[PDB]
C-alpha cells in the first residue's frame, strides 16, 4: 500500500531489528537495551566500536522497487484448547419454504 | 569468536548505505536529468557524505586484520573494506594535488584553437571528417597541440608520483598496480595469483592478432594515395594528421573513404521506421522483449512508470549524455539522449544492457556494488551492443523486405568498421598500456619522454608526426580519461573479455553459423545457462569467473578470428601485391 502511507521526505517511522546473539522463543517480546557482547571487554554504557546498538530504521521509498516493497503482513492465528467454541465462521444460507 | 560479529559489521553499514548512499545516488540521479543551481548544492552535500562516511569506516577499517578470514564469501568482502587510499599522508600534498586536476581540466573544456575558432565541441570532430585540405588546417592541427602539448606537461607527472608514494601501502608497485593489479584471486593451490604477470599476460593476445592486423594495415594503403599522393611512404608508415581522429582510435569518421565496395553503403534505420510509425517509445520495447526473452527475468513495473527515456521538451537542462544509473534495491531507472540514429541504436542495448548486470548483483550488498571486477562491467554490456547490428534481426523486424537477398560481401562492409572501431584500435591502445606501464616504474630517464611515446608510434602503430617538435609535449596526456582520475585499461580489457563472451554466446543457444551473425533469441533454453554467470557476482574470485563460462581459464583470442571468419580467408587475395614490414626512419618533414 505505498501509494497512501508513504512520502518523499523519509518514511523512515517503522522501524525493525537485524540482529541479536541469543534466540527468541515465540510468543513473548522485549524492549531491552542490551550491550553487544564480542569478548573480552567490558560495558561502557554508551555507543561507539563494538557496542553496535540494534536500534536501526528500515529504507522506506515510494519508487523503491517492485519485489522489495512494503508487505503489510498480518499473521492471523487459530487456537483451540478443547473448549465449547465461541468464534463462530459465516454460516450457511438461510431459505424457508 | 569475532568471525560472525565482523559479519554483523558488513550488513550493518549497508542499513546505513541503503538511507545515506542510495539517496545520494538518487540526488545525482536527479541532477543530470534536472539540472537547477540548488540541484548541484544537495549533490555536493550528499556525494562528500558519500566519501566521508565511507572514510569513516576507514578509520576503523584497520582495527581488524586480513588473513584471520578463512571461508571465501568474507574473503572478497572484507578486501575493499579496509581500502584506505591516500589518507595516510597529510595535507601538504593532496590538498594541492586537486588544485593541479581542475586548471588542468579548465584549459580542456574552455579550450580555444584559433589565431574558425570553436570549442571540443562535436565539431571538433566535425572537420577532420569532411574537409580534406591540409593548408585550410594546418594552423587548426599545429595549433592543438602547441597549447596543450606545452601547457598540460609540467603539471602532470606531479600527479603520479603521489600514488606511487601510496602503492606501497596498499602493497602495489605503482598506480598502474592499482589499475593492473585489481585481479585478485586466492583461495585454493589453483586460484592464488600475484600481481606482477599480468605484462606478459598481454604479450601473447596480441601476437596472434598481428598477422590479422598488418593484412588489415596493407588493405587500407591502396586507396588513400589517390586521395593524398604526397604525404604517405609506399611501404612504410604513414603521417599523423589522416587518422580519422586526433589521436587515431575513433576510425569512423574515415569510412566513406575506405569503404570496401562503393556499390552499396552500410544500412541504416532513419528511413523506413518514419513509414510504420515506430517512434522512439517503440523499439525500447521490442529492445525489453529482447532482453527478456533469453531466459533473463523481466522488468520492474516502476522501470516503466517512473523512467525518463525521452527527451524532455519543456526548457529542461539536459547533459545529453549516455550513461546507465545503478541505483539498486529495484530503483531500477535509465537515462538516454535518444534518437532513432543507428549510433543511439548500437547504444541502445549498452547502458540498458547494464542493468540486467545490475540485477546480476541486486543481490549483492554495498561494498561489491559492481562486477566481478572493473573488467566485467563495460563488457556484458557490450556483449549485446555488437550483437544488435546482426542482420538478421534487422531482416526479421520488417525494415527491408523479403525479397532482398544478403550477399556474401553484405557482412564484409560492417566489419570493417567493426574492425575499424575496436580492432584498429587495439595497437593504439595496447602501446598506450605498455606507455603507462614503463613511465611509471622509471627505467626511461626525465628529459627523454618524449620521444620513446613516439618510438613505441613509429615501431608498433606506425603513425609519423608531420611537423617537429621540442621535448617538453604531453600528446599521450591529451586523453581526458588518462589525464583525469579514469582507467583507460579498462576499454582494452573490455575487447578481450567480450571477444571470448562472444565464444559462450555460440554453445549457450546452441548456434553454428557465422559468429559475427549471431542472434540468441528465438531460444529460451540459452537463458538455463546465462544465470549460472551472473549470480556468483563479485563473491568469487576473477580465477573462477572465468571457468563457469567457457571451461578454460586462460587467456584466449582465437574467438576473435573466430568472429571474423569470412574476414581472414578473404583478405588474403586483396593486399598480397605489396610488401610486409616495417620502417622507423621515414618522416614527413625531413626538409
Ligand atoms: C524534473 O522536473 C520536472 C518538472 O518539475 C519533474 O516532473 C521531474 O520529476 C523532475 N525530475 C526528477 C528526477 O525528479
Ligand atoms: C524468431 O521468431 C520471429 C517470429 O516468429 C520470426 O519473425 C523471426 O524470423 C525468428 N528468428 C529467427 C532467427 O528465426
Ligand atoms: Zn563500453
Amino acid at each position: 500500500s505505498n501509494k497512501l502511507d508513504s512520502k518523499v521526505s523519509g518514511n523512515y517511522n517503522y522501524l525493525y531489528r537485524l540482529f541479536r546473539k541469543s534466540n527468541l522463543k515465540p510468543f513473548e517480546r522485549d524492549i531491552s537495551t542490551e550491550i553487544y557482547q564480542a569478548g573480552n571487554k567490558p560495558c561502557n554504557g554508551v555507543a561507539g566500536f563494538n557496542c553496535y546498538f540494534p536500534l536501526r530504521s528500515y529504507s522506506f521509498r515510494p519508487t523503491y522497487g517492485v519485489g522489495h516493497q512494503p508487505y503489510r503482513v498480518v499473521v492471523l492465528s487459530f487456537e483451540l484448547l478443547h473448549a465449547p467454541a465461541t468464534v463462530c465462521g459465516p454460516k450457511k444460507s438461510t431459505n424457508l419454504v | 569468536l569475532t568471525e560472525e560479529n565482523a559479519k554483523t559489521f558488513l550488513n550493518n553499514f549497508n542499513q546505513e548505505a541503503e538511507d545515506l548512499s542510495y539517496q545520494s545516488s538518487l540526488a545525482s540521479w536527479n541532477y543530470n536529468t534536472n539540472i537547477t543551481e540548488e540541484n548541484a548544492q544537495k549533490m555536493s552535500e550528499a556525494a562528500a557524505k558519500w566519501s566521508a562516511f565511507y572514510e569513516e569506516q576507514s578509520k576503523t577499517a584497520q582495527s581488524f586484520s586480513l588473513q584471520e578470514i578463512q571461508t571465501p564469501i568474507i574473503k572478497r568482502q572484507l578486501q575493499a573494506l579496509q581500502q584506505s587510499g591516500s589518507s595516510a599522508l597529510s595535507a601538504d600534498k593532496n590538498k594541492q594535488l586537486n588544485t593541479i586536476l581542475n586548471t588542468m581540466s579548465t584549459i580542456y573544456s574552455t579550450g580555444k584553437v584559433c589565431n574558425e575558432c570553436l570549442l571540443l565541441e562535436p565539431g571538433l570532430d566535425e572537420i577532420m571528417a569532411t574537409s580534406t585540405d591540409y593548408n585550410s588546417r594546418l594552423w587548426a592541427w599545429e595549433g592543438w597541440r602547441a597549447e596543450v602539448g606545452k601547457q598540460l606537461r609540467p603539471l602532470y607527472e606531479e600527479y603520479v608520483v603521489l600514488k606511487n608514494e601510496m602503492a606501497r601501502a596498499n602493497n602495489y608497485n605503482d598506480y598502474g598496480d592499482y589499475w593492473r593489479g585489481d585481479y585478485e584471486a586466492e583461495g585454493a593451490d589453483g586460484y592464488n595469483y600475484n600481481r606482477n604477470q599480468l605484462i606478459e599476460d598481454v604479450e601473447r593476445t596480441f601476437a596472434e592478432i598481428k598477422p590479422l592486423y598488418e593484412h588489415l594495415h596493407a588493405y587500407v594503403r591502396r586507396k588513400l594515395m589517390d586521395t593524398y599522393p604526397s604525404y604517405i611512404s609506399p611501404t612504410g608508415c604513414l603521417p599523423a594528421h589522416l587518422l580519422g581522429d586526433m589521436w587515431g582510435r575513433f576510425w569512423t569518421n574515415l569510412y566513406p573513404l575506405t569503404v570496401p565496395f562503393a556499390q552499396k553503403p552500410n544500412i541504416d534505420v532513419t528511413d523506413a521506421m518514419m513509414n510504420q510509425g515506430w517512434d522512439a517509445e517503440r523499439i525500447f520495447q521490442e529492445a525489453e522483449k529482447f532482453f527478456v526473452s533469453v531466459g533473463l527475468p523481466h522488468m520492474t513495473q516502476g522501470f516503466w512508470a517512473n523512467s525518463m527515456l525521452t527527451e524532455p521538451a519543456d526548457g529542461r537542462k539536459v547533459v545529453c549524455h549516455p550513461t546507465a544509473w545503478d541505483l539498486g534495491h529495484g530503483d531500477f531507472r535509465i537515462k538516454m539522449c535518444t534518437k532513432v540514429t543507428m549510433d543511439n541504436f548500437l547504444t541502445a542495448h549498452h547502458e540498458m544492457g547494464h542493468i540486467q548486470y545490475d540485477m546480476a548483483y541486486a543481490r549483492q550488498p554495498f561494498l561489491l556494488r559492481n562486477g566481478a571486477n572493473e573488467g566485467f562491467h563495460e563488457a556484458v554490456g557490450e556483449i549485446m551492443s555488437l550483437s544488435a547490428a546482426t542482420p538478421k534481426h534487422l531482416k526479421s523486424i520488417g525494415l527491408l523486405p523479403s525479397d532482398f537477398q544478403e550477399d556474401s560481401e553484405t557482412e564484409i562492409n560492417f566489419l570493417l568498421k567493426q574492425a575499424l572501431t575496436i580492432v584498429g584500435t587495439l595497437p593504439f591502445t595496447y602501446m598506450l598500456e605498455k606507455w603507462r606501464w614503463m613511465v611509471f616504474r622509471g627505467e626511461i630517464p626525465k628529459e627523454q619522454w618524449m620521444k620513446k611515446w613516439w618510438e613505441m608510434k613509429r615501431e608498433i602503430v606506425g603513425v609519423v608526426e608531420p611537423l617537429p617538435h621540442d621535448e617538453t609535449y604531453c600528446d599521450p596526456a591529451s586523453l581526458f580519461h588518462v589525464s583525469n582520475d579514469y582507467s583507460f585499461i579498462r576499454y582494452y580489457t573490455r575487447t578481450i573479455y567480450q571477444f571470448q563472451f562472444q565464444e559462450a554466446l555460440c554453445q549457450a543457444a546452441k548456434y553454428n553459423g557465422s559468429l559475427h551473425k549471431c542472434d540468441i533469441s528465438n531460444s529460451t533454453e540459452a537463458g538455463q545457462k546465462l544465470l549460472k554467470m551472473l549470480s556468483l557476482g563479485n563473491s568469487e574470485p576473477w580465477t573462477k569467473a572465468l571457468e563457469n563460462v567457457v571451461g578454460a581459464r586462460n587467456m584466449d583470442v582465437k574467438p576473435l578470428l573466430n568472429y571474423f571468419q569470412p574476414l581472414f580467408d578473404w583478405l588474403k587475395e586483396q593486399n598480397r601485391n605489396s610488401f610486409v614490414g616495417w620502417n622507423t626512419e621515414w618522416s614527413p618533414y625531413a626538409d
